[PDB]
């Protein structure tokens, strides 16, 4: 049961890790895009913080 | 699974909007991260089963 | 012509107030926009109006 | 006349602070579109603005 | 004349802008109706507009 339980765990992980990678590039896409904003003047300093 | 498939329909209706254009691609990635975790949730899901 | 007298007036004080009301505004804004806490649009939009 | 003149040229005021305010909302508009950070649903309603 | 003859111009470019928008907005809906991705009112709505 632990052997199994362990290979289990491990593919899980590999999941968690493809779906938190993507999400950084979500959040840094929407970071850039605030940074633009506001270098254009569309945005404040406390929306990009 | 049922989640699983309603979020596979919402990452193309918004896939679909940006091809159109429609949308930035802010919400696209968004999106699609939101299907990598749903996808994430599923093989959990199943290995708890097992 | 008294009437049509009395009616311009009136139209007068309407726009007056109007005008009033969008530069205490407009200031206010200004006073805010010191320390880039409102976004320049808004600024913009203010003293347009 | 001259009361009509005036009257015509604060309707010309309007409309030019009107258009004023707009092209600088293309143009911010424009700025931001370029690597795809606002949909091009909004640069079209600004431009027929 | 021509002062009213360029008048009248404008309000016709004005009413072509306005119309252009329309048709861009319900050609796009049109292109996204094929696929059962937006309600029927919508549509409708776009159409009429």
């Amino acid at each position: 049961q632990t052997v199994r339980s362990s290979f289990n765990n491990i593919n899980a992980s590999i999941s968690s890790i493809n779906a938190y990678k993507q999400a950084v590039v979500s959040a840094q896409s929407s970071l850039d895009a605030m940074e633009a904003g506001y270098s254009v003047g569309t945005r404040t300093i406390v929306d990009v913080l | 699974q049922a989640q699983k498939e309603a979020i596979y329909r919402q990452l193309d209706q918004t896939t679909q909007r940006f091809n159109v254009g429609l949308v930035a691609i802010t919400d696209v990635q968004n999106a699609r991260a939101q299907y990598d975790t749903v996808l994430a949730n599923e093989v959990t899901a199943r290995n708890n089963l097992d | 012509y008294q009437a049509t007298y009395d009616s311009a007036k009136g139209d007068l004080a309407k726009a007056q107030a109007a005008a009033n009301i969008a530069q205490l505004t407009v200031n206010r804004y200004q006073k805010l926009l010191g320390t880039q806490y409102i976004s320049k649009q808004e600024y913009d939009q203010a003293l347009a109006d």
